[PDB]
């Protein structure tokens, strides 16, 4: 627990996870017995980040208990989770700041247009300027409230990214039911720690714009919640992905998506696999390798 | 139970226990 | 890892979504609209502000060409209030879709059980192999091309007819490709599935 | 009168920084540069507390900290991947008319590499890809210029070629 806590703190130290108004909960659940007390927002966030790893280990152990096929959980999962959390936090904060700045520019231009129509009222066009102003000011007021909402969105970003970052890193092999169970457990633990997060989060919607979903559906993506989440996992991956697709739809989806990049098909069983892999690594074209059940170890580095 | 995957091992434990109890422990040569 | 594997819950969700789309499309709209109160609607609402600001400073005293620029400002007046209504009506809609979706849930569980039984049929005879496209085609026939639903408008009767036709069409389609010995076995499996799904 | 003290104690650091800046770009070894910069920073850390309050000391310490931060990009700029074309691309994109033979470390240092890290990363990525392709063509040229057809005697009548499988495998690859 201490190693996970320390490797989390020094990777999420560059992030602005500071909240001066963080009300510490009366009774907090702790994985790191030596947490600073009373914990601050950064301390609580890192403790929750370790809760994600601990709960995932417990879930895998439970799946082993009921005879299900388990998958190894290693420190690299935690490093990938923290990297995804950092990239997602930076991306969402950058997007919100860009939107808020654009809305401030819009308010400036609305005030400029109000000045222009006031100049035009100095001059039967003049009477109806009373209507356009009645519209413009209303729009201005609307934009003002929109700006206020953005502030609340800031207060909700951090935990939300956590609940998404873990989802991108850990719960990729699990089925939909256990994915939802893990997400509910993480959300409950975040609620227990007074970390502010959206109540009704949609993972597939928080991590992808509708243009991307439309593009995926244009490709051979079966449109389901699990399939959309998987398609997101094929976009926000730090480590290369392993696609378990008995149907075979996902291979066609990857092929159609990366056709512009001239992706080429290969399999481990193929005799000319190593040379094709050498060419792909040497020149940079993307590659899809099939039949990884007979995984060659040469791909380890 | 190939379609049903919910407890299968809970019953299989009792079944295997009964099967062990039924068979004699050894056969003298 | 990225698992594109069909399971009980995945197929249950797919079937429930299909039923909500086919038989209660209003709830499907109110559900797709509940996941569009996230980035989609607000992104469009401010993407319209982008075009507004593009055509707001294009002025040299010609803003009042007819004093009818408000139309461009009215196109954003409507949607905002609309996306302010749905944000206000986001708890009534959520409870409503929950209540309406739980009604159509036993059908989804029956669908998952039936498909997984068809997948289980392999170890009874080597010929008894059926793809998920088979079950989904059975469901498309049962929901859209069902002659028994014509003239029925009450939703409860439609649901009951859909369930009965699902069991019947599944048995007919599967048993047309089975030896006569195994028809009773599959019928017994479907009867057990309905007994799990039947009420009372 | 403490202004004279801080200026006198900072003068030596300025001479060393300028002497490093005057070094021609070809002779730069980034590891030695890091060693010299670390020596300068440790020397700066030993000044009396009275001098440290001044803005000049903070400015110089921040300057050396920035040079240390961009030392990574300086290492990447000494990559053998970069060629005349890539230097031309850097000059055009950064709007600087450098002369490669006459370039000095100071000119790269005072150019805002920290702000313009994206351009530098893009150019060195293109350089890495082009270096990969170039070395692959070099491998082809060396292999086929050095490949000899093996010959084995056959009944003392002639020597037939041996190794068809290897030759065809190499040609196919």
């Amino acid at each position: 627990t201490e190693a996970l806590y320390q490797v989390g703190k020094e990777f999420t130290s560059k992030m602005d996870l500071e909240k001066p108004n963080y009300i510490v909960p009366d009774y907090m659940p702790v994985v790191y017995d030596k947490l600073p007390q009373p914990p601050s927002h950064r301390e609580a966030i890192v403790n929750s980040c370790v809760f994600v790893h601990q709960t995932l280990h417990q879930a895998n152990a439970r799946l082993a208990k009921r005879g299900g096929r388990t998958m190894a959980i290693t420190p690299r999962h935690y490093l990938d989770f923290i990297n995804h959390y950092a990239n997602l936090f930076h991306e969402k904060r950058s997007e919100l700041e860009e939107q808020q700045m654009h809305l401030n520019v819009g308010l400036r231009k609305i005030k400029e247009t109000v000045d222009q129509v006031e100049e035009l009222r100095r001059d039967a066009k003049v009477n109806r300027s009373t209507a356009l102003l009645k519209s413009l000011s209303a729009e201005r007021e609307r934009w003002e409230k929109t700006s206020e909402t953005f502030k609340n969105q800031m207060s909700t970003i951090a935990g939300d990214c956590l609940l998404s970052a873990a989802f991108i890193a850990y719960a990729g092999y699990f089925d939909q039911q256990m994915r939802q169970n893990l997400f509910t457990t993480w959300s409950h633990h975040l609620q227990q720690a007074n970390i502010q997060f959206r109540t009704d989060i949609a993972r597939t919607e928080y991590l992808s714009n509708a243009d991307e979903r439309l593009r995926w559906q244009a490709s051979s993506l079966p449109a389901d919640d699990l399939c959309t989440e998987n398609a997101i996992m094929l976009k926000r991956f730090n480590r290369y992905p392993l696609i378990i697709d008995p149907s075979g739809q996902a291979t066609e989806f990857i092929m159609n998506e990366y056709k512009d990049r001239k992706i080429t098909r290969t399999s481990f069983l193929d005799d000319a696999f190593r040379k094709n892999l050498e060419s792909a690594l040497r020149f940079g074209n993307p590659l899809l390798v099939q039949d990884v059940e007979s995984y060659d170890p040469v791909l380890n580095p | 139970m190939l379609e049903d995957e919910d407890a299968w091992m809970r019953t299989l434990h009792t079944t295997a226990s009964n099967w062990l109890h039924l068979i004699p422990q050894t056969l003298s040569h | 890892f990225v698992n594109f594997t069909v399971t009980r819950s995945s197929l249950q969700s797919q079937c429930l979504n299909e039923v909500l789309k086919a038989e209660r499309p209003d709830v499907d709209e109110k559900r797709s609209d509940l996941l569009k109160l996230q980035g989609e609607f607000q992104l469009r609402l401010r993407q319209l502000e982008k075009s507004l600001l593009q055509a707001l400073n294009e002025v040299k005293g010609r803003i009042l060409d007819d004093d009818t620029i408000i139309t461009t400002l009215e196109n954003l007046k409507r949607e905002a209030a609309e996306v302010t209504r749905k944000v206000e009506e986001t708890d009534i809609v959520m409870q409503e879709v929950e209540t309406v979706s739980q009604q159509y849930l036993p059908l989804s569980t029956a669908c998952s059980s039936i498909y997984f039984t068809m997948e289980s049929l392999k170890q009874i005879h080597f010929l008894y192999q059926y793809s998920l496209q088979f079950f989904l085609d059975i469901y498309h026939n049962v929901l859209y091309e069902n002659p028994n639903l014509k003239g029925v408008t009450d939703h409860t009767q439609r649901l009951s007819i859909i369930t009965k036709d699902l069991f019947q069409v599944a048995f007919n389609r599967v048993a047309r490709g089975m030896l006569h010995q195994d028809h009773i076995t599959f019928a017994m499996l479907l009867a057990r599935i309905k007994l799990k799904g039947t009420v009372g | 009168q403490d202004l004279k003290g801080v200026w006198s104690e900072l003068s030596k650091v300025w001479e060393q920084i300028d002497q490093m800046k005057e070094q021609p770009w070809v002779s730069v070894q980034p590891r030695k540069l890091r060693q010299n910069l670390d020596a300068l920073l440790n020397q700066l850390k030993s000044f009396p507390a009275r001098l440290r309050q001044y803005a000049s000391y903070e400015f110089v310490q921040r300057l050396l900290k920035g040079y240390m931060k961009i030392n990574m990009l300086v290492i990447e700029l000494k990559s053998e991947a970069l060629k005349d074309r890539h230097w031309k691309q850097l000059m055009k994109r950064l709007h600087v008319n450098w002369v490669v033979s006459e370039l000095t470390l100071g000119q790269i240092w005072d150019v805002d590499l920290q702000k313009n890290e994206a351009i530098v990363k893009d150019v060195l990525l293109v350089a890495q890809g082009e270096m990969a392709l170039e070395e692959f063509l070099k491998q082809i040229r060396e292999v086929w210029n050095t490949y000899e057809l093996d010959l084995v005697n056959y009944q003392n009548k002639c020597r037939l070629i041996r190794g068809w499988d290897d030759l065809f495998n190499k040609v196919k690859e």
